[PDB]
């Protein structure tokens, strides 16, 4: 019983952070084999953070400019490219603690665990969702660009996000391990701003179930809905369109409670209405939406009370 | 603004 | 910018979790030195733990009564006692990953990472607090039990948690690695129940200076208190005492944000008199007490291990 | 109910 908005353990990402640094500025790179993989916003200088040219700013560096740092060794760099926004800088040496991975592009909705870091050092570990405006809602200071999002489900990490950049309302931007964004957001520091952001309706839905799956039943009523129907009022609220591929990804769980999927739309609906009447549901005030139905059934018992 | 996360080398 | 729930890395803990199995129980061990710590319930059937007479139960044991599995690779036993409600089982190999750590009991209030744990393999990371009940709020399910909580100090793991049960409501008890339980619990099969529990005013307070520093200030007011004026209402709403030595802990962010610590209770005993009026504060609806002054100057500074 | 989580072998 219980549930945390729970992380995956950090260690086989620890163990691939490193410090990468170019004149005058910093920041934290991925150690994979022999690649470093890191923003490529460290070959700016305060002059270039409007409008770089990054194939300009990068053909005048020659490997000797980058100074790579894993603890206490300095890694030789011997070859440098750059694909999209990252910078894969090859070194001399594999990492002998390269975990099995992948790279992965994931859809907003999707959650990943953040190893916040600091001149190639980790600080902590929390969970983030990609919000369906494309942001993530992080925790990230000064330096902390080049930490990486993450899964391991099965014992292989998937990477899914590196650190760029932090945006005018305080949330975060970055790039998949291929270097391309998520959403409209580019690398330069010319104003740019979230869309409207909206609640990730399927993860809602999969909190609700977990609820259920953890003994309480308070908030479901005796009503069923339409698809549309559904949708037609929970955007009323700034929800996210539930679309049938949703409807689909949560059979597990609605079999596992009994709850056809769209009886707990009804709850939804009507939970939207009421609000909680200073109840809370697994430990909240509030309706969560940073927990996938895929998270629910990796923390939750396979029985339901 | 947009603020890029790198840092100034200590 | 950003606040999280945020965990220490695992990595070094990670490097030490074992499977651990006596007849057809299995769970989780700490490997240190060359001693594996786990929960004496272990040697236990079902019938056993209605009435164990552990120092009965261990004498009929031997030490390949004991299955210890590090990954691959199963650990010699070659000796084996209790300390309170702990095993250490001796082994013929000193681990080499244990990290710098120690044994620390914390005190309610103290906040911890958990490394959850099944099968010796660590499966997630979440962050806890003890409650004023001496309960955790966790996040745990059968096969859990040896999993450990603690915190990081530069080099050092101090490790002040080790998992044993599950109470009715679905909160948690566990010992410190001495084999002291937490809270008036013990190792037996018989009715056992979390008390009332209160709020940890000194963690509210923490939370609010994390909201100013993130710039959430609707709730800051002209008036101050005094410590007997504010522990008569923590009093009514079942929140902690506050005391002077928390006043002193929390003069760094006071100083700091700009907002004496007791012009910072008069915005929480104004928050219990009326609530949060629809209003949120670090994306909550409800005043969040897991997290120690402490916690939210690491988080905030950025600082690393 | 009242549960010491070890897991069945």
């Amino acid at each position: 019983s219980g549930f945390r908005k729970m992380a995956f353990p950090s260690g086989k990402v620890e163990g691939c952070m490193v410090q990468v640094t170019c004149g005058t500025t910093t920041l934290n790179g991925l150690w994979l084999d022999d690649v470093v993989y890191c923003p490529r916003h460290v070959i700016c200088t305060s002059e270039d953070m409007l409008n770089p040219n990054y194939e300009d700013l990068l053909i005048r560096k020659s490997n000797h400019n980058f100074l790579v740092q894993a603890g206490n060794v300095q890694l030789r760099v011997i070859g440098h490219s750059m694909q999209n926004c990252v910078l894969k800088l090859k070194v001399d040496t594999a990492n002998p603690k390269t975990p099995k991975y992948k790279f992965v592009r994931i859809q907003p909705g999707q959650t990943f665990s953040v190893l916040a870091c600091y001149n190639g050092s980790p600080s902590g570990v929390y969970q983030c969702a990609m919000r369906p405006n494309f942001t993530i809602k992080g925790s990230f200071l000064n330096g902390s660009a080049g930490s990486v999002g993450f899964n391991i489900d099965y014992d292989c990490v998937s990477f899914c996000y590196m650190h760029h950049m932090e945006l005018p309302t305080g949330v975060h931007a970055g790039t998949d391990l291929e270097g391309n964004f998520y959403g409209p957001f580019v690398d330069r520091q010319t104003a740019q701003a979230a869309g409207t952001d909206t609640t990730i309706t399927v993860n809602v839905l999969a909190w609700l179930y977990a609820a259920v799956i953890n003994g309480d039943r308070w908030f479901l009523n005796r009503f069923t809905t339409t698809l549309n129907d559904f949708n037609l009022v929970a955007m009323k609220y700034n929800y996210e369109p539930l679309t049938q591929d949703h409807v689909d990804i949560l059979g597990p769980l609605s079999a596992q409670t009994g709850i056809a999927v769209l009886d707990m739309c009804a709850s939804l609906k009507e939970l939207l209405q009421n609000g909680m009447n200073g109840r809370t549901i697994l430990g909240s005030a509030l309706l969560e939406d940073e927990f996938t139905p895929f998270d629910v059934v990796r923390q939750c018992s396979g029985v339901t009370f | 603004g947009v603020t890029f996360q790198s840092a100034v080398k200590r």
